[PDB]
RNA sequence: AUUGAAAAAAAUAAUAUAUAUUAUAUAUAUUAAUUAUAAAUUGAAAUAUGUUUAAUUGA
RNA sequence: GAAAGAAUUAAAUUAAUAUAAUGGUAUAACUGUGCGAUAAUUGUAACACAAACGAGUGAAACAAGUACGUAAGUAUGGCA
RNA sequence: GCCCGGGAGUCCGGGCACCA
């Protein structure tokens, strides 16, 4: 069987999505401003283990 | 959120445990070198606790006491 | 007449769009909103291109 | 020159570091380059000296019942630069006798003022917002700070901020209190009690909640400088209800653990009181009623709050408790 | 740290570095910056290098 | 006896509310300001009011993420 | 909404879809 158009273009789509995800936070930061970015960076640095 | 960040947390915990074990081993080795009597495991644990206390803000005697009390 | 509709596409390429209305002059809109496919907030950007009522870039660097 | 003298006046009123004192009287910024860079304001010396002379004179003039006397002393001292330096730039929590004596009245006053400025206010806010006061004990009037700590479990060092979320691990073993008294009270004869209550445990019969007393100390002796309530001090005779840890059931909200500190009623020596340790029902416990019975006056309080987590089962097991109930996620 | 002036340390907070814990803690050090941001032949200032004069100083 | 602070009482009200009229509003919804452009987000919405049906209205709670907030919390566009 | 005629912008007149 040949496979449906949507079924063959699935892997590629997934890959694209993944790529987007990888480069989304940065985009958001850009949209926001520098202060937001700085804050995010600070948060990342923080070093604080939670609990479950 | 918990589900997401649970595996990571677990990993971290494991790492910490490993580190602790290593420290304990080191302490044991030191003790051996010194030549002191030892129960030995317990002693090592106590030592580790004391060290931890020291690392955090505690007067040394007080820290030791605290460690002892935990065990008790 | 004044208010046109526009389609905002998720910057994460899940193909989840959302629509809003704006004035014809309105600046190039973006907004971060929840994308149910990716299940997290993402920037949504205008899909179709459209002319914008140009505003002068305000000068912070004391020119002339 | 009364502030120069140290016969009757305690030694704590001076700056213990000599260099600093010297600098003051005619600096600290450690780095040499930084020091070089620094440039103080002109004519500070002579004017400062004059000011000192003035204030010293005032103090001398001031210098001459107990509370009144204490107040007078405080008034005399406060403007001393040295004392100010000591108080401002040295830690008040883990106090060091010679730098800041809370035996000395001025220092005590300063501490009180500091507390009023921030920590006390914070505590009050936490009490009000979280509905600690009206829910457990009608009201309080701050009087003394109460800082808790959980040193034994885990092993780390941290003073708990009021109204925090503590992990079940952290609150697995008992806490340590530091009841920092002020207000010219007796030290030999005055005893204290401390009660850790949690008012929100699920009552299924009524469908409401009931208040459990998870930890209870009575007849504790305190001192202005020596106020850490460690197992060293209290002994097993003073515990009315031995420590039980927070073990919130799943989906039973956020349980508020609110530590209350009361001072005993005062009648020669230290007046004790029996409290029928066996008879007193701890599983369900009336705080107000208890207070009425023994005529306590709640001086100070602190609070934290616990939630369910994976760790609590283990804690329960350790303590040898039931497996713990589980509640529906819906507030039906 | 080297230049100036003439043993150490004991707050808060900020920053740098480390580590403790299914605890955004602690230990050590130091207290920066506080209205700034591209593009100016003639505006002004400073420094370095020459010449002159009352080894140097001023100009 | 003075200074300063915290205020409290009285008056609050037709000013203001994106917009008619009404009801509300100083405990401010009205005004100023910091941060923020995020709740003018995403699945389930019980139950009410209203209601012939088609429709409409308020909305607890569950779950996913976001903003501000020391915290309590607050935000599913606009005082109605 | 798209295409003309009088680099961008405004202001006017033609068409071309939409017309359930
Ligand atoms: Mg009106
Ligand atoms: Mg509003
Ligand atoms: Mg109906």
């Amino acid at each position: 069987p040949k496979g449906h158009k949507h079924e063959l273009k699935l892997n590629e789509k997934l890959k694209k999505r993944e790529e987007a995800l990888k480069k989304v936070d940065e985009l958001i930061a850009s949209k926001k401003g520098s202060k937001y970015a700085k804050r995010v960076e600070k948060m990342k640095k923080n070093q604080s283990i939670g609990w479950f | 959120k918990d589900y997401l960040a649970k595996p990571n947390i677990l990993k971290q915990l494991e790492v910490r445990e490993s580190k602790r074990k290593e420290l304990q081993d080191k302490l044991s080795k030191v003790l051996r070198d010194e030549l002191k009597l030892d129960d030995i495991e317990l002693a090592t644990s106590y030592l580790i606790r004391v060290r931890a206390s020291l690392k955090n803000g505690y007067p040394i005697e007080d820290a030791r006491f605290n460690s002892r009390y935990y065990l008790k | 007449s004044k208010n046109s509709v526009i389609k905002l596409l998720s910057t994460a390429a899940s193909g989840y769009s959302r629509y809003i209305s704006i004035k014809k002059g309105a600046p190039l809109v973006t907004q971060v909103r929840y994308d149910p496919v990716v299940k997290r907030h993402v920037l949504f950007k205008e899909a179709k291109k459209r002319k914008v009522a140009e505003r002068k870039p305000l000068d912070f660097l004391r020119t002339a | 020159h009364i502030w120069s003298d140290f016969t009757t006046r305690p030694s704590s009123l001076s700056i213990q570091s000599s260099k600093v004192k010297n600098y003051l009287f005619q600096p600290s910024i450690s780095r040499r380059s930084n020091r070089i860079k620094y440039s103080p304001p002109e004519h500070i010396d002579e004017i400062f000296r004059m000011s000192y002379d003035f204030l010293e004179q005032r103090s001398s003039k001031f210098y001459e019942n107990p509370l009144k006397k204490d107040a007078l002393l405080i008034k005399a001292e406060i403007n001393n630069p040295e004392v100010q330096y000591n108080f401002q730039f040295n830690n008040k929590l883990n106090n060091v006798k010679d730098i800041i004596d809370y035996d000395v009245p001025v220092y005590r006053h300063l501490g009180k003022q500091h507390w009023e400025s921030y920590g006390q206010m914070l505590l009050m806010q936490r009490l009000e917002t979280l509905a600690a006061i009206p829910d457990t004990l009608p009201t309080l009037v701050p009087r003394a700070e109460v800082n808790i700590k959980f040193p034994f479990s885990t092993g780390v060092n941290k003073w708990i901020e009021p109204g925090e979320f503590l992990s079940s691990n952290v609150t697995s073993m008992r806490p340590i209190f530091k009841i920092q008294e002020y207000e010219l009270v007796n030290v030999e004869k005055q005893l204290y009690t401390v009660l850790i209550v949690n008012p929100d445990v699920p009552d299924l019969s009524n469908d409401s909640f009931k208040t459990a007393l998870c930890y209870g100390l009575v007849n504790i002796n305190l001192t202005y400088n020596d106020n850490l309530i460690d197992p060293r001090k209290f002994h097993s005779s003073n515990i009315i209800a031995d420590y039980l840890p927070p073990v919130p059931e799943k989906n039973a909200g956020k349980q508020r653990f609110v530590v209350w500190v009361f001072r005993q009623p005062l009648i020669q020596g230290p007046n004790m009181l029996e409290i029928d340790r066996k008879e007193l029902s701890r599983d369900d416990f009336d705080i107000r009623q208890f207070t009425k019975k023994y005529n306590l006056t709640a001086i100070g309080a602190h609070i934290w709050r616990s939630e369910w987590d994976a760790k609590v089962a283990a804690v329960r097991e350790k303590y040898g408790l039931p497996p713990g109930r589980v509640f529906s996620r819906v507030r039906r």
